[PDB]
């Protein structure tokens, strides 16, 4: 829930 | 070959803050 | 990790975070053992009592991390899984015996100041270092108590005598495990905890000044309880399986 978003590529 | 040697520590001959605690227990 | 401290930057550049894709959450710890192989605990991937059975496509490997939740742009590397290998005699039914699994990455990760593989022990380093009272180091982003850390946590813990390990639990202990932690009488504490699973217990060889992974965080009864100890998969004992897997599948 509090994990910053990872680049969509991954 | 280069395993277990940390760029920011062993490779620069710097010690982290508590590795000596480990060394001192290898009596 | 409970009763640990914040890691220094690049202190554990073999630390790997197992990260689930949806929902985006920490799954487990793991470790980098070469540019394409990651070592972890089998229960991180397969634990039927809890309905846990992950496949390659369900996760990512994040390497070079410090911050738990942040995306560490220009520092961490995120890798996809080509294939999971679990020990064929991993005993999830009883006691987590042979709690070990390998993951091959789709592509080699680039080493850097923050990404670097740890060594796996030879029989001689093992005999020399795996002695009651010798301390290893455990790292992870798991619970701080039996909340969660902002950054990687570290704790140094002494290996415990086998009779003491057995007498502390009702679980059947095997030669493929060891336990570590302080006794109540020793005035120091600290332990791994949930979320630390799969991460490495490492020792620095005094012979060649290289870090070796002696254990994998496997199981415990609560966390940092007085008179209880953390239990770790004995990496050297399962090395034959490790080499065979890498020798067979590159
Ligand atoms: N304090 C620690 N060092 C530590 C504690 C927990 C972990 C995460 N590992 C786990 O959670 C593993 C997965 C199956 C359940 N399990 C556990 O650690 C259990 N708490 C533990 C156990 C051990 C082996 C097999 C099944 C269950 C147990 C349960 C009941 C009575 C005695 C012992 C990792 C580290
Ligand atoms: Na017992
Ligand atoms: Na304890």
């Amino acid at each position: 829930g509090d994990f910053e978003e990872i680049p969509e590529e991954y | 070959a280069d395993c277990g040697l940390r760029p920011l520590f062993e490779k620069k001959s710097l010690e982290d803050k508590t590795e000596r605690e480990l060394l001192e227990s290898y009596i | 990790i409970v009763e640990g401290s914040d890691a220094e930057i690049g202190m554990s550049p073999w630390q790997v975070m197992l990260f689930r894709k949806s929902p985006q959450e920490l799954l487990c710890g793991a470790s980098l053992i070469s540019d394409r192989w990651v070592l972890t605990a089998a229960h991180c991937l397969l634990y039927p009592p809890w309905d846990k059975n992950f496949t390659e496509n369900d996760l990512l490997v994040r390497i070079g991390k410090h911050s738990r939740t942040r995306y560490e742009r220009n520092i961490e590397k995120i890798s996809m899984l080509e294939k999971i290998y679990i020990h064929p005699r991993y005993n999830w039914r009883e006691n987590l015996d042979r709690d070990i699994a390998l993951m091959k990455l789709k592509k080699p990760v680039a080493f850097s100041d923050y990404i670097h593989p740890v060594c796996l022990p030879d029989r001689e380093t093992a005999a020399s270092l795996l002695q009651a009272g010798y301390k290893g180091r455990v790292t992870g982003w798991g619970n701080l108590k039996e909340g969660q850390p902002s950054v990687l946590q570290v704790v140094n813990l002494p290996i415990v005598e086998r009779p003491v390990c057995k007498d502390s639990t009702r679980i059947r202990i095997t030669d493929n495990m060891f336990c570590a932690g302080y006794k109540p009488d020793e005035g120091k504490r600290g332990d791994a905890c949930e979320g630390d699973s799969g991460g490495p217990f490492v020792m620095k060889s005094p012979f060649n000044n290289r870090w070796y992974q002696m254990g994998i965080v496997s199981w415990g009864e609560g966390c940092d309880r007085d008179g209880k100890y953390g239990f770790y998969t004995h990496v050297f004992r399962l090395k034959k399986w490790i080499q065979k897997v890498i020798d067979q599948f590159g």
